[PDB]
């Protein structure tokens, strides 16, 4: 509801390109590169992405796993998919401790 | 936020399918019934729904029974998407219409 900054922050393409995972043994950095363009990512060993090496990605799609910066996919995908993931995450939440609510609110 | 337009008088809409994909069991599956009750009940229809041999008007608010429909609809396969009339969507300005809005529960 505050559109906070999660803590366990997860990255997200801003286009739509392909994956190239490279790893020196150091930075677990993907790269996502399209025809016209490319960009890395500076990631941690830790935490695990979701895409492997060689696949096809879309515009503010997960790379790694964690809750997504309610502004960064705005940016990113656009207002549709975050108003989406913002009452789809509340629900979870509310789901899950067992009381169910109208979505309108 | 007040009703004041009875109806704001807009075209836009958003769609929310029945089906959650289960996580490490990939295979899509229908959200549980407390799930689509919680968000198909008390809406209107922002354009027509064929399936099932019954036709759904434009328009048509949304009951027990008429969510129910819907969810023999997809278990059949003749439907995903759920196009309904949003409080987002609406234009009603500072406040939202009827439409958008859905039954006083
Ligand atoms: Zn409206």
């Amino acid at each position: 509801f505050e559109a906070r900054r999660p803590k366990a922050k997860a990255v997200i393409s801003e286009i739509d390109g392909v994956v190239r995972i490279e790893e020196g043994e150091d930075r677990l950095s993907v790269f996502v590169e399209s025809e016209g363009f490319s960009k890395e990512y500076k990631l941690p060993k830790d935490a695990r992405l979701l895409v492997k090496d060689g696949d096809y990605v879309e515009a503010g799609q997960p790379l790694t796993r964690g809750a997504i910066d309610p502004h960064q996919l705005l940016e990113a995908k656009g207002p549709e998919a975050v108003e989406r993931y913002l009452v789809d995450e509340i629900q979870k939440v509310y789901r899950a401790q067992g009381v169910k609510l109208h979505d309108k609110h | 936020i007040v009703v004041r337009e009875a109806d704001c008088g807009t075209t836009n809409y958003i769609s929310v399918p029945l089906f959650q994909m289960d996580e490490v069991t990939r295979t899509l599956r229908l959200r549980k019934r407390s799930d689509i009750e919680s968000g198909l009940y008390g809406r209107v229809l922002a354009r027509e729904v064929e399936a099932l041999g019954r036709r759904l008007e434009e328009g048509r608010y949304l009951s027990l029974e008429d969510v129910h429909f819907l969810i023999k609809a997809a278990e059949a396969g003749e439907v995903r998407e759920v196009p309904v009339r949003s409080p987002l969507t609406c234009q009603t300005r500072y406040g939202v219409c009827q439409k958008c809005y859905g039954y006083d529960l």
